[PDB]
């Protein structure tokens, strides 16, 4: 089904086609609100001068239960200012983009963190980027770190001498708890 | 980048009238923005977060509102206390956070008359080498007023600096003062020096002369 | 309740280094976001610099892109900023602001509690004693019925100076204007007051000034010519 | 703002066990690759291996294995690297480089010179190349210094501490068979200012902290 | 791992000129190559960050191209900041390499060497080891050929050369040539001679001096 459909490796960067490097990527944490990480790319990734100018969300995990939730608006949303907005990968409530070598590979997050909890419904609509906002919730328990990605691209959005910026998340969990008190 | 443009730049109403300050987003903020209230001898203080819900402490007359863009301070009722510095700050598109140019709400008294007095340069000042006229303005409204200088009846610009008080706590007026900076080399030069006063209140424009040579 | 003090300013080299900090009294910053915020006399604010996660993430302004650096400790409870090499073009009273934690949002009381702002003068030196000159007010005969008379001073710096008239005697009709700062880098204003035209000949009126930054006090005397 | 910053150069003896420094200064340590390259000089540069800091598994070239080493340390933001048993033809310059988000390695390191040759520790030997002594002048003569059996490198030559710096050639030392150092150094200065000019060539060899001053004159 | 054929080996070029660097690949690889500048004592300096891209302050004179199997840097014109040696390296295996590099000549001016020879100090002659150096000041081209005679008898194997790197001032660049021998055989041969073969010189030129 649409949970797992990884068969292209497409071979992309985090800056894509934008000239900015790492040194001022514009680096700030999701929001924190009863446990709950949120970075909303609302108004973030319209088209405006002084740019593109690379927008990176930080998400650090080290606690259990953890629900992370990301948002990114819709062709349309406003008149003129999110049309030709890509969504990379395509399936990113699920599948999730890693690093191997110096290139960012699509990879299934259930194989690099077992448990996780991928919620098909959110606020009665589906779950995915085709509605613009995707939900998840992570594991207890968690051996090994694990760091994967999801883009946001506005490049390509434009309105004469503005162009929109680029998104992007960072999701980064530490290990952290023993076991669960259950069965199995 | 979003500039935030703050329209008209002053306003001039009476107390207890229903002050609306109009706040325009350039392309968009998404209910990002926030009005602050200021004046000149104080931190700036913050009166409405997000798009209309009102600070802790902040007295209830005031109200915000706006959906997106075209974001309105409204006041339902301006007490005497509440003519200050007000400002707008988005936060959707940054960094940078961009602020608000600011506007002024002063009190519409009925127009009063300026009184202009002309003073002329101390003989003690004229052996510093320097040489200043000074034009007062006293008790007047409204505080715009057009003060220009005159030398042997010909025109002077350039050399002219001038300041405003703030509103009278009496009887709410202006007061205006303006400072033409001269060497002695060129103070000697010429013999009449006098000052033009136009402002609303007045007929006609008031002529007031000096000579010394 | 919530105190936010700044420290550090005064004279600055146009040319060098300075440094400011920040102080938090009755609150623990913690979890929370702190930023910078400067205005230019005459101009409307213009945020400078913020830091978020106690010191993970940093974020600077265009015109201040790395050439100021923020900090931030969390056992001292105070907020650094560092301008590392020098800005001379950046003169203006910088405020701090706390603010919920910085993210994709913003939303939250941002600015809740501010600090009372430390003025960074960034320009060439310039301290120096006032010097007053007095300004003959008009005597005539017949009908004056009233006179204006006052004091005008020039070189003086830093801010601020008080102007008081007979040893703060005679307060009703007394305007001070604001102070405009002269090409020269330098301070200049006048203080006026308005009595009664028949006095201008039998009346004496004392212009005392003092200068806190030097402790100079001059006192002058006002007659007409 | 970034910048990378890499130990100084070292001399091994064979069999021995080398180890080169590496610190990232700015930006992020964890969420980058940081590689690491190699040269021999006169050749092309050859690639060894390269590590993620958040992962101590790192991944070496598929001809070099055991051998090199590299390991990452996020508590110093460090990228050590081990290098053990050392052979001949390691004599080579050691570069450091991460990848800034643009998949490619776009900061590089300072470099670190390695050496392995069996030599030890000597002193150079300093001897005049006095120039050819005879009434033709006309304003054109050579003299120089001759610098032999020194190891390692480098090995410092001035003229007149820093003077006349026009015509002086410092040449590259050359290997010899014994395992020592060797290398010449010259200039051109005119025949008629021999007689009424004096010329003092500067040896410092830091490894042996040897320094010689000699003179050179006609025979 | 991927084979990175650079070619060519070197180039002369003057101010002004247009130089072209080349890069193929083993095989059919789309993107994902970088040029880097180096001078002698330099770290490799990334100057083009992908097929085409430049890095911040990278100078517009540089551009890139080509695609699949070749690949092409052409530089519009040479400054004198320009020169250095350059490398090109491919990214798309994890397996990175390294070409032979590009080697960028100040000038094209023919100009004969200045040829001088020294006899061993008394000093040296006491260490058992008698050394004579032969110089070769200013020439153009590098080709420069110097051969050893003692006794107008060829001497070989027994001396070494280096040359130190062109200079921009006059296209100036010096060999030295070095003769090593035992103190005892520098006492028993007497005549000895140097010979220099080079293209600017109609003839070959001969040092000698008669010490021993």
């Amino acid at each position: 089904d649409e949970l797992d459909k990884i068969d292209l490796s497409y071979e992309t960067t985090e800056s894509g086609d934008t000239a900015v490097s790492e040194d001022s990527y514009d680096k700030y944490a999701s929001n924190n609100t009863n446990k709950e990480y949120v970075c909303d790319f609302t108004d973030q990734l319209k088209p405006t001068e002084s740019g593109p100018k690379v927008k990176k969300c930080e998400v650090k995990v080290n606690e259990p239960l953890i629900k992370v939730k990301i948002i990114c608006p819709l062709k349309g949303s406003v008149e003129k200012l999110y049309d030709n907005i890509e969504y990379v990968p395509k399936k990113s409530p699920y599948v999730v983009l890693t690093k191997e070598e110096t290139k960012l590979k699509e990879k299934l997050l259930s194989k690099l963190i077992y448990g996780l909890l991928i919620s098909p419904t959110v606020n009665e609509k589906e779950n995915n980027f085709k509605e613009g906002v995707i939900e998840f919730t992570l594991p207890p328990v968690v051996h090994k770190a694990t760091v994967f990605y999801f883009i946001c691209d506005n490049s390509k959005t434009e309105d004469d001498n503005k162009k929109g910026n680029r998104g992007i998340v960072e999701v980064y969990v530490e290990p952290y708890g023993n076991k669960i008190n259950g069965c199995a | 980048e979003i500039v935030l443009t703050q329209s008209p730049v002053t306003l001039s109403l009476s107390p207890g009238e229903r002050a609306t300050l109009s706040c325009r987003a350039s392309l968009s903020i998404s209910s990002s923005l926030a009005w602050y209230q200021q004046k000149p001898g104080q931190a700036p203080r913050l009166l409405i977060y997000d798009a209309s819900n009102r600070a802790t402490g902040i007295p209830a007359r005031f109200s915000g509102s706006g959906s997106g863009t075209d974001f309105t301070l409204t006041i339902s009722s301006l007490e005497p206390e509440d003519f200050a510095v007000y400002y707008c700050q988005q936060r959707s598109i940054w960094p940078p956070i961009t602020f608000g140019q600011g506007t002024r709400l002063e009190i519409k008294r009925t127009v009063a008359a300026p009184s202009v007095f002309i003073f002329p340069p101390s003989d003690e000042q004229l052996k510093s080498g320097t040489a200043s006229v000074v034009c007062l303005l006293n008790n007047f409204y409204p505080r715009e007023a057009k003060v220009q200088w005159k030398v042997d009846n010909a025109l002077q610009s350039g050399n002219s600096q001038e300041s405003v008080t703030e509103q009278d706590s009496k009887d709410s007026t202006y007061s205006l003062s303006s400072t033409l900076t001269l060497s002695k080399a060129d103070y000697e030069k010429h013999k009449v020096y006098a000052c033009e006063v136009t402002h609303q209140g007045l007929s006609s424009p008031v002529t007031k002369s000096f000579n010394r040579g | 309740e919530v105190q936010l003090v700044e420290n550090g300013g005064g004279l600055v080299k146009p040319g060098g280094s300075l440094r400011l900090s920040c102080a938090a009294s009755g609150f623990t910053i913690s979890s929370y976001g702190m930023n910078w915020v400067r205005q230019a006399p005459g101009k409307g604010l213009e945020w400078v610099s913020s830091i978020s996660s106690g010191s993970t993430y940093k974020y600077y302004s265009d015109s201040v892109k790395g050439r100021f650096t923020i900090s931030r400790d969390n056992a001292k409870n105070s907020l650094y900023l560092q301008m590392n090499t020098l800005r001379a073009e950046d003169t203006a009273v910088y405020y701090c602001a706390r603010a919920p934690e910085p993210g994709l949002t913003w939303f939250g009381e941002w600015g809740d509690y501010w600090g009372q702002g430390t003025l960074v003068t960034v320009s060439s030196a310039s301290t120096k004693g006032p010097s007053v000159f007095p300004l003959a007010p008009s005597s005539k005969s017949t009908s004056g019925g009233t006179a204006a008379l006052g004091c005008l001073v020039k070189d003086y710096f830093p801010e601020p100076v008080t102007v008081s008239w007979n040893s703060g005697a005679l307060t009703s009709g007394v305007h001070t204007f604001p102070a405009v700062l002269q090409s020269s880098g330098l301070y200049s204003l006048s203080s006026v007051v308005t009595v009664p035209s028949s006095s201008l000949g039998t009346q004496t009126y004392i212009c005392n000034v003092n200068h806190k930054p030097s402790n100079t006090k001059v006192d002058k005397k006002v007659e007409p010519k």
